[PDB]
């Protein structure tokens, strides 16, 4: 539950957040986790990235299995009849066209298994980065490791493959507020030092960004710096220090 | 020799060629001989046929599309901008993509409201203006976690080909004459041998990445977070998770 | 333009269409800073953005506060200059304009290579076939068959090679889209 | 040209690869949002 705290500590939530839901946050990840489960098992095509190489590697194969049943203009395509039936000086001739025919079935096969590789290859340097900026860390760097908020990735093995569990914070339920760049106080401009200022209508409060939690404006939240007469929007509100 | 349509064309050629070719050598005009006239020639029609199918596994209906071609020459036809579209009923509202037929034109088995495969222009997402302001902001009163797949192939079949015996086989003969076109088979061993090694580096990097072999406790006190849908079941003969076991249970080969 | 046998296939995503696609994604930008990026869009004044977008650099808020209207007036004369730059730079738009010439050029050695005889005493099919008697007509067309095989084979492996190339390129764009347009890259000079 | 088999299904499955995966690189790069955003009729933009 800590390293979970400081993950959302890592995105712009204060830890308090994390711990007052602890339990909902817990409920509704396990929830999460268990709608894989089932996504996987009633949703075909899921693992098409996977099935697909192997569809290409098979029939890569079998075209170049089936070449073997190309004449390329020899008398027959088993070269064994062909020499039991033809004295060396007559096949000689027909056998140069199969191997050429089949020399140049077999390039063609493996330039096409050069680029595929290249490919994969590809694919296999982003899992690596993708294992090293997710599951052994947490990415600030958006829609790399899924959508939203990264908080942690898990890997999962597949055949000929990774799998990755992008847990991710998407925010909820918001209200349209209105706002104020500054507020002023006997001619002085404050600024928030986290988060923004918002007003429920009557009062105003400083959130944080991501999640909405009023509290009331302060000399502890707030910086001054300059005057009222320099920012545009401006809103006359009173800040209170403990100190009186 | 050739042939094609001819039409009548204003190209002025001199009183001296006797025929007319456009970029890349390909005879654009000629001129008729016993009446001087000059005309021109198109290529006839042709193109590719495409078959739009829903599975045989819902409906035997099927949508057939001609590339590029007019709805001039051979139940409902439909002119569209990527060819001629046959057996799909075009549908004013738009849905999402679901067959691509290109050119913005999707089509689908519907089901629900035609019995058929309608043809459509697709829609790229709910319309929804944000309601801005110079003095307010949305900001979130909850959240969700959420958690989604993804999915990377790592490595291939590490295949390997012997020419000697895929060209030849069991034939001195034959091996003799393929000595003669010097080393194309060294060559090709080569590359595969280099793939078929890389292919193990990919997993390798991928996976290797940890020097030890971390252990999770034998309670699992995570503060209510539930970890069992991922870690590996003891009770299997293999130690894989309940993923795991379903990822390798769902590609076929 | 078209040939024997060569035909181009329209993309399945019109210009009219991607112009909605950037249209949405500025939108979603200027109207809710990256927050639609994540979740659902959150409006918020574009000043506010601005400086919450200075304090991911290192830059206090006020600063932006205190000098919007220099701050606005540099940026509309940079997007000023972006036009003028780029109408008035030739090869600026080269990277683009390569690849239409690159696969012009190879359709047209593909058809040109139609010309060659590759040993045949005539290229033209009809007119070999028009005067030799079979048997030997035979052997004249499969060094023609060879030859343009071979040709369209050549053809097919340099447009592999090439739309690796461009996916590598297109993979980059969509990592830059999410990076820099959707969020706000601490990454040293991977968005300018 | 029957003779040297399927060097022509061959070579049109991997046309047909290019051209399928075209459509895949350009959806990729822009279709990342769900939904399409418009813009309000008054451009208040505090300046810019
Ligand atoms: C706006 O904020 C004020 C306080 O900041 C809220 O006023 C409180 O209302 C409750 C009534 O349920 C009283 O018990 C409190 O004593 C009030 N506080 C103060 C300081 O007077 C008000 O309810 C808020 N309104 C909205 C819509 O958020
Ligand atoms: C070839 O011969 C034909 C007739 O033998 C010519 O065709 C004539 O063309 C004139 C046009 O000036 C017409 O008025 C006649 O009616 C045509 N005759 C027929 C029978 O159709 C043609 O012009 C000749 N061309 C050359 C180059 O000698
Ligand atoms: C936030 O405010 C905007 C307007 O200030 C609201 O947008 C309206 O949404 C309704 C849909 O029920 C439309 O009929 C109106 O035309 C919209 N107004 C404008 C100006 O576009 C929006 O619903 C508000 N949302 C919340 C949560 O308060
Ligand atoms: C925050 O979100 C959670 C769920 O994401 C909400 O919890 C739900 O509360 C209702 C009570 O009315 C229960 O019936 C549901 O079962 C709860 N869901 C879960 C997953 O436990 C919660 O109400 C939300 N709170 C706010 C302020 O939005
Ligand atoms: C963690 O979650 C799993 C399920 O998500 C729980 O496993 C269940 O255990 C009960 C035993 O009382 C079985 O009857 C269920 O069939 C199990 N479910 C599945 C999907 O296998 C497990 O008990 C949970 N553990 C904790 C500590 O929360
Ligand atoms: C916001 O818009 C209102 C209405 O046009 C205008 O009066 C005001 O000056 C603007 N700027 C603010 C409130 O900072
Ligand atoms: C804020 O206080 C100053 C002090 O005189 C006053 O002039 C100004 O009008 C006040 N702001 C508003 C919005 O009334
Ligand atoms: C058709 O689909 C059903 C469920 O989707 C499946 O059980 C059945 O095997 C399929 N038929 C095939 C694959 O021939
Ligand atoms: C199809 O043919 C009709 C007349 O036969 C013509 O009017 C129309 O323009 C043609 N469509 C094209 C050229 O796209
Ligand atoms: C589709 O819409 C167009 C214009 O909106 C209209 O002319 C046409 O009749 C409509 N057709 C059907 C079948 O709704």
């Amino acid at each position: 539950p800590m390293q979970m705290a400081y993950r959302f500590n890592g995105i712009g939530v204060t830890q308090n957040v994390l711990y007052e839901n602890q339990k909902l946050i817990a409920n509704q990840f396990n929830s999460a986790i268990g709608k894989i489960q089932d996504s996987l098992s009633s949703t075909p095509s899921a693992l098409g990235k996977l099935q697909d190489v192997v569809n290409q590697n098979a029939q890569a194969l079998n075209t170049l299995v089936k070449q073997l049943s190309s004449n390329f203009g020899a008398i027959s395509s088993v070269l064994n009849d062909i020499l039991s039936r033809l004295d060396p000086p007559e096949a000689e001739v027909q056998i140069d066209r199969l191997i050429t025919g089949r020399l140049q079935s077999l390039q063609t096969y493996v330039t096409q298994q050069l680029i595929r590789a290249a490919e994969i290859r590809a694919s296999a340097n982003l899992a690596a980065t993708k294992m090293s900026e997710c599951v052994l860390g947490q990415s600030k760097r958006v829609d790399f490791c899924g959508k939203g908020y990264h908080l942690m990735s898990f890997p999962q093995s597949a055949p000929h493959g990774v799998v990755f569990l992008h847990v991710t914070y998407v925010p909820a339920q918001e209200k349209n507020f209105t706002t104020a760049p500054a507020i002023c106080h006997d001619g002085k401009a404050h600024f928030p030092r986290e988060g923004v200022f918002v007003s429920n209508g009557t009062h105003w409060f400083v959130t944080q960004r991501n999640f909405y939690e009023p509290q009331i404006i302060t000399t502890d939240n707030t910086f001054v710096s300059g005057n009222c007469d320099v920012v545009i929007g401006i809103v006359n509100n009173t800040v209170y220090d403990p100190l009186q | 020799t050739g042939t094609g349509v001819l039409t009548e064309s204003n190209k002025k050629f001199l009183p001296f060629q006797q025929f007319g070719r456009d970029i890349a050598d390909t005879t654009d005009a000629v001129r008729d001989p016993q009446t001087l006239e000059i005309l021109d020639i198109t290529p006839c029609s042709f193109g590719g046929v495409s078959v739009i199918t829903p599975g045989t596994n819902t409906s035997n209906q099927v949508a057939v599309l001609y590339q590029d071609v007019n709805c001039t020459e051979v139940s409902n036809v439909f002119q569209t901008r990527a060819g001629c579209l046959i057996g799909a009923e075009h549908v004013n509202n738009s849905y999402e993509c679901d067959i691509p037929i290109g050119a913005g034109i999707c089509a689908s088995y519907q089901t629900q409201t035609s019995q058929s495969i309608i043809a459509y222009t697709m829609s790229l997402g709910a319309e929804n203006s944000v309601a801005y302001s110079n003095n307010s902001i949305a900001i979130p009163t909850n959240f969700t976690i959420s958690v989604t797949t993804e999915i990377l192939p790592v490595s291939m079949t590490k295949t390997s080909v012997d020419c000697t015996m895929y060209i030849c086989g069991d034939s001195t003969e034959c091996s003799n004459l393929l000595l003669q076109y010097g080393s194309f088979c060294t060559q090709l061993n080569r590359a595969l041998t280099g793939i078929a090694v890389e292919q193990d580096k990919n997993t390798q990097e991928v996976f290797a990445q940890v020097k030890q072999i971390y252990k999770t406790p034998p309670i699992k006190d995570f503060g209510g977070f539930n970890f069992s849908q991922i870690l590996p079941d003891p009770s299997k003969p293999s130690k894989r998770s309940p993923i795991e076991d379903l990822l390798f249970n769902k590609v076929t080969l | 333009q078209k040939f024997n046998g060569l035909t181009v296939l329209p993309p399945l995503l019109t210009d009219e269409m991607i112009a909605q696609y950037t249209s949405a994604l500025l939108a979603g930008t200027i109207t809710s800073g990256w927050t639609f990026g994540a979740g659902p869009a959150l409006q918020i004044p574009f000043p506010m953005q601005m400086a919450y977008r200075f304090n991911g650099i290192g830059v206090t808020q006020n600063v932006l506060y205190e000098n919007q209207k220099l701050i606005a007036n540099q940026f509309n004369s940079a997007i000023g200059k972006i036009q003028d730059s780029l109408s008035s730079t030739p090869s600026a738009l080269g990277k683009l304009q390569d690849v239409v010439n690159q696969n012009a050029q190879a359709l047209n050695t593909l058809v040109k290579q139609l010309s060659s005889n590759f040993g045949a005493i005539s290229s033209v099919l009809n007119d070999i076939l028009s005067r030799l008697d079979p048997p030997e007509a035979e052997v004249q067309i499969d060094r023609l068959i060879t030859g343009r095989l071979q040709s369209l084979q050549t053809y097919v492996t340099q447009q592999l090679i090439r739309a690796a190339e461009i996916r590598a390129s297109a993979n980059l764009a969509a990592t830059k889209m999410s990076e820099c347009v959707l969020g706000q890259s601490k990454r040293v000079d991977f968005c300018g």
